[PDB]
């Protein structure tokens, strides 16, 4: 047969379409889900392996930069009541929510990682019924509609389509007994990215907590404490509770102590340094590694006046670390293949680099036909304040400014190479030459905004940046400043 | 002449930057900008560290070619320690993304010694298993990185910078935009696992900088030809004399373009069009080619289309250009601009030329809308995406329902601009005055 | 062993001035005047114009005069109808096709 159209590279997976509800005849002939090989969790690692053919040399800041990578000081609070009600809800055979907000890096999923460690410590002891850990992030979802497939194949080992999948758990959440059944906790982290329009999947989530048979605990963890009354109905807000748990950001002396406790072993200590080659051994060359409280302190309070964030604080302390690492390394001539001190420069220079802007500088180092479009465009703009200025006008503007300061020397000798490029051959032009270049070169900076139009007189052109930074690298130039 | 004939073709790959990785030129203004680089590289595939940085720069400021020097440079002496991944913004979408790093994923783990197969949830669902005696870093490019950093939902960013913070893989991913501004683009929670290590790239910042990168291009420096001293010779003395046509062009486009790839492909064809080594010398001596050059890229522009134009053609945008000067919104159409020629034909003839009639004007107009010198009234033109574009290509303009001769235009050149370029010895030269 | 290389036609400057700071090497072909069109216009019509049936059944009703009767021909369309169509190769040789027989 002769197609309209074809679809050449349908990938289709291995899913089936008959939901749990239609694997038993009965209820009754449910079997204990239990003791089931496939129920409740009853490759690829060695293909980025190789074999190393050098000794990698490990410098003495090495190993402060390895301990202070992402990879429980200041949540006691948080910690005990979210173990406190996963605790009770396991033990008694219930089902509950629990949610917890905060802004990033604040501990949210490491607090409910430590959580369902614990408790899985207390259920290998017997003094809890055992349970299964599901962890369902919503940004790791192609479509929103496979955590659906994710969170029942974690519980039967089947893999089905995302409307079976939501039906088996409806199911199985529903009519299974809770003599043959298992726990389940559920983490629902990045909760805001599984909302979608008509609200389905939330609606689920949370309802299947309020079933007496489910024995679920749904650990929801958002961004805002006021997801549910911005995004959702009165129905999952109902369902989600009036209990929420606020990770509020760090304080600078709760930072200074989780960056101590990545650094407890290694700050003042000592190190065997070999000088042949830099590579450092923790217990030749004796020498102490420090840290100044200062400069810890200095960065911490700058960070919880931020944000209040540990992967800040961290990153801060590795920068500052890297810094220091890279004169030492510049200084020895190391390579690769008595007291060294991490000093609140490194930790000022961490915390600058960030806080610098490019803008400026990068406008004060364009070629002069860009600083005269830039110059021209802030004319228009003080003559008229329309703040959108059509670019025939920027045209006019810039031919004006070239006419009215003729007898500038830097002006008499760039009018030739603007309007003919130095030749005699080339006839006098409209637009300076780069004209196209120095536009299209704003317009990829960001620095510009141009509307969509086809006639290139009456296009509107508009500053993107703020105009007083635009206005100091003007009067940066030396040219343009005096006239 | 064989010994001209290799000295330039070595002067053609050293402007086209394809000579062998240990004789690969680099500029010293970009010099530790890629040292820089050279140490983020050097962490990642040797030492293991995982690394997130982006390079900010505009379009044909050697990003690419930096990163591209510095992966050809650890391919040589640690080829079995990392593979690449390289993603291009205008290229892959968000579901091309996943695919093209799997397929990638697997074509670079076979050649070191299926992950892509199946539906795109299976294939990022084994990306996130792969990813999430010593281990082989991935290194990730990611050109147009900012297309990644939509404001509806940045996916990817997330599991590529939670890749490089919380994964045991050492990962190392560099990302490339023009946008000074990046780091607004980004997400609070991709930006809080991003690791802010944002390399600006260096600009050109004096003359001396764009001569050193200009004798850097154009000195042979291995004995390739005979005429290998000589040429050095010639090229030293050009550009050591300050009042040199080298120098002034090289000037030129300092304080114009501040562009060497602009530069360079102005060059290209001045080695290439010599056919001996003393052509060659008369050629860098003059730069006459430069100027040839020059005036081509500029012929097809508004100034050079107007000089194409006929009498008759120049006497009808000369008219719609009077007309639209005294509309108060630029606005005219056929007829008003065909009654204005007529009126400055017989003013004219007052004072023989053929009178055209309307129906032979109309191919003038037609000619003259196709040689972008009209525009149709607030059309938009070329839209930013094939989604706009699809849109607008299903509706049906109200320009294109009425009669040709009320459709309403706008000039691309105004009569101030006409009186500019048009000679005084023209015979419609008053008529841009008003 | 085999690398792509893209060569790229376009018509329209506003399309190309789009894309100038990728810094693509570019080669400009500016219209011609009305000499080389003259010029292009006998050199690619008077040999099928000299060969044509209507002069060919014309001469027996009634090569280097036909030639010049063809080269006339043309340097005469050119005068009349050069204002009507610019330098336009294709329309001027659509009236060559229309006035010779
Ligand atoms: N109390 C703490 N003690 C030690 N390290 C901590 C602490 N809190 C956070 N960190 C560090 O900061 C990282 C970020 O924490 P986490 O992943 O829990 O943040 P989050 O609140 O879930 O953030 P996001 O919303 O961005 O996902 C942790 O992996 C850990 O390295
Ligand atoms: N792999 C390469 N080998 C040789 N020359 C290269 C290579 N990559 C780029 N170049 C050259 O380096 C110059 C600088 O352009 P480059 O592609 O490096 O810019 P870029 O900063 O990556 O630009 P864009 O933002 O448009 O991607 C150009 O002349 C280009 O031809
Ligand atoms: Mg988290
Ligand atoms: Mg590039």
């Amino acid at each position: 047969v002769i197609r309209k159209f074809t679809k050449k590279n349908v990938a289709r997976a291995k899913k089936k379409y008959t939901p749990f509800s239609k694997r038993f005849k009965s209820i009754a002939a449910i079997p204990d889900l239990t003791s089931l090989p496939e129920f409740y969790g009853n490759r690829f690692e060695n293909k980025l392996k190789t074999t190393q053919k050098h000794q990698i040399v490990e410098t003495i800041f090495s190993k402060v930069k390895k301990q202070l990578n992402s990879s429980l000081p200041a949540r006691e609070n948080e910690f005990a009541s979210i173990y406190l009600s996963a605790y009770s809800a396991i033990e008694s055979d219930s089902a509950t929510t629990i949610y917890v907000a905060g802004t990033p890096g604040v501990g949210k999923t490491l607090t409910v990682r430590e959580v369902v460690k614990e408790l899985l410590s207390s259920s290998a002891q017997r003094e809890i019924p055992d349970f299964l850990y599901v962890e369902i992030n919503g940004l790791k979802m192609v479509k929103p509609t496979d955590c659906y497939e994710t969170l029942w194949n974690k519980v039967s080992g089947e893999r089905l389509t995302w409307a079976a999948s939501m039906e088996s758990l409806e199911f199985y959440f529903k009519r299974v007994p809770k003599n043959k059944k298992k726990t389940i906790v559920v983490l629902l982290d990045e909760l805001d990215a599984m909302v979608t329009k008509s609200q389905d999947i939330m609606y689920n989530f949370f309802n299947w907590t309020t079933y007496e048979n489910a024995k679920l605990i749904v650990i929801a963890v958002a961004n805002t404490m006021d997801l549910p009354e911005r995004q959702l109905g009165n129905k999952i807000t109902s369902r989600i509770g009036f209990t929420r748990i606020m990770f509020t950001g760090y304080t600078h002396e709760e930072l200074k102590n989780i960056i101590d406790l990545r650094l407890k072993g290694l700050n003042d200590s000592f190190f065997y340094v070999d000088t042949k080659t830099g590579n450092a051994i923790l217990i030749v060359r004796k020498v102490r590694l420090r840290m100044s409280a200062d400069a810890i302190e200095i960065a911490s309070r700058k960070v919880a006046s931020v944000s209040g964030d540990a992967r800040r604080a961290l990153k801060v302390c590795k920068r500052a670390a890297e810094i220091a690492e890279k004169h030492y390394m510049a200084k020895h001539g190391y390579g690769y293949d008595g007291v060294q001190t991490v000093h609140i420069t490194h930790v000022m220079k961490a915390l600058n680099e960030t806080l610098n802007s490019h803008v400026i500088t990068f406008m004060t180092r364009l070629s002069f036909t860009a600083k005269l479009f830039i110059y021209a465009l802030l004319n228009l703009m003080k003559k008229n304040g329309s703040q959108e200025q059509e670019l025939g006008d920027i045209v006019d503007e810039i031919k004006l400014l070239i006419e009215v300061n003729g007898s500038n020397k830097f002006v008499m000798e760039i009018a030739k190479t603007l309007f003919q490029q130095g030749s005699d051959n080339i006839s006098e032009q409209l637009r300076i030459i780069s004209w196209d270049f120095v536009l299209n070169q704003l317009l990829d900076a960001g620095i510009l905004f141009k509307q969509t139009m086809k006639n290139d007189r009456i296009c509107c052109v508009k500053l993107n940046i703020s105009v007083e930074e635009a206005k100091r690298a003007m009067n940066e130039d030396e040219t343009l400043r005096n006239l | 002449d064989p010994g001209f004939g290799s000295l330039q073709r070595r002067l053609l790959q050293q402007l086209y930057g394809t000579l062998p990785t240990d004789e690969k030129i680099i500029f010293t203004y970009l010099q530790d900008c890629q040292q820089e680089i050279d140490r983020i590289i050097k962490q990642s595939i040797i030492q293991k560290e995982s690394h997130s940085v982006i390079l900010v720069g505009p379009r044909q400021s050697y990003k690419t070619y930096l990163l591209d020097y510095e992966l050809s440079l650890l391919q040589q002496s640690y080829k079995e320690q990392f593979i690449t991944i390289r993603l291009n913004g205008f290229i892959h979408s968000e579901q091309t993304a996943i695919n093209g790093i799997a397929t990638q994923l697997e074509q670079q783990l076979q050649k070191i010694h299926t992950i892509s197969s199946g539906s795109l949830t299976e294939v990022f669902e084994k990306i996130l298993l792969l990813l999430d005696i010593t281990k082989i870093t991935v290194v990730f490019i990611f050109d147009e990185i900012d297309t990644f950093a939509g404001p509806v939902r940045q996916t990817l960013l997330y599991n590529l910078f939670d890749m490089v913070e919380h994964s045991r893989v050492p990962v190392c991913i560099f990302g490339c935009t023009t946008k000074l501004n990046i780091l607004e683009y980004l997400e609070k929670r991709v930006k809080s696992r991003f690791s802010q290590r944002v390399i600006y790239m260096p600009q050109i910042q004096n003359l001396d900088d764009m001569v050193d990168a200009v004798r850097n291009l154009l000195t042979v420096r291995s004995e390739i030809s005979p005429w290998v001293s000589q040429w050095n010779e010639t090229l030293e003395k050009e550009l050591s004399d300050p009042r040199s046509n080298l120098n002034r062009h090289i000037r030129m486009n300092f304080e114009t373009f501040r562009s060497l790839p602009t530069l360079k492909n102005s060059i290209i064809p001045l080695v290439a069009t010599s056919k001996n080594f003393g052509s060659l010398c008369t050629a860098i001596k003059s730069c006459s080619f430069l100027d040839i050059y020059n005036k081509n890229q500029l012929s097809n522009n508004l100034t050079g289309r107007l000089q194409s134009l006929s009498d008759l053609e120049l006497a009808i945008l000369i008219s719609a250009a009077r007309v639209a000067l005294r509309a108060k919104d630029g606005s005219f159409n056929f007829n008003l601009a065909y009654a204005e020629y007529e009126k400055m034909i017989k003013a004219i003839n007052s004072r023989t030329i053929k009178l055209w009639l309307k129906k032979d004007v109309k191919n003038v107009w037609e000619n003259l809308v196709q040689l972008d010198f009209f525009t149709e009234k607030s059309a938009v033109g070329l839209r930013d995406n094939a989604t706009a574009a699809f849109y607008a290509s299903n509706y049906q303009f109200q320009g294109t329902m009425i009669p040709f001769d009320l459709r309403s235009y706008q000039m691309q050149i105004i009569l101030q601009e006409l009186r500019r370029i048009i000679p005084k010895s023209n015979m419609y030269y008053s008529w841009t005055q008003l | 062993k085999i690398n792509i290389k893209f060569i790229y036609t376009m018509l329209e400057t506003s399309f190309l001035q789009r894309y100038s700071t990728h810094c693509i090497p570019t080669v400009m072909f500016p219209r011609y005047n009305v000499d080389e069109v003259s010029t292009i216009l006998v050199m690619s019509r008077c040999g099928e114009l000299m060969e044509d049936s209507c002069l060919r059944k014309r001469i027996i009703e009634e090569d280097d005069q036909f030639q010049n009767v063809a080269a006339n021909f043309i340097h005469l369309i050119v005068q009349a109808f050069h204002s009507y169509t610019g330098n336009d190769i294709f329309a001027l040789n659509d009236l060559i096709d229309f006035k010779w027989p």
